[PDB]
């Protein structure tokens, strides 16, 4: 999914740059994960990005 | 999807 941010509660907006877990898909921006730029994100993403649940069932 | 998304 994308058209909610769980993590802000869902005030959706395109201008802010998105990154989602490799198990479930789920789309989330960079800056409710911490992520500073487009490229932090590429990283983060390129390392095998995880959502919220999957920091304590299988981060990395 | 790809990892990364920007709209636009
Ligand atoms: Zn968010
Ligand atoms: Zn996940």
């Amino acid at each position: 999914s994308l058209v909610t941010c769980p993590i802000c509660h869902a005030p959706y907006v395109e201008e802010d740059l998105l990154i989602q877990c490799r198990h479930c898909e789920r789309w989330m921006h960079a800056g409710c994960e911490s992520l500073f730029t487009e490229d932090d994100v590429e990283q983060a993403a390129d390392e095998g990005f995880d959502c919220v649940s999957c920091q304590p069932y299988v981060v990395k | 999807k790809g990892g990364a998304k920007r709209h636009r």
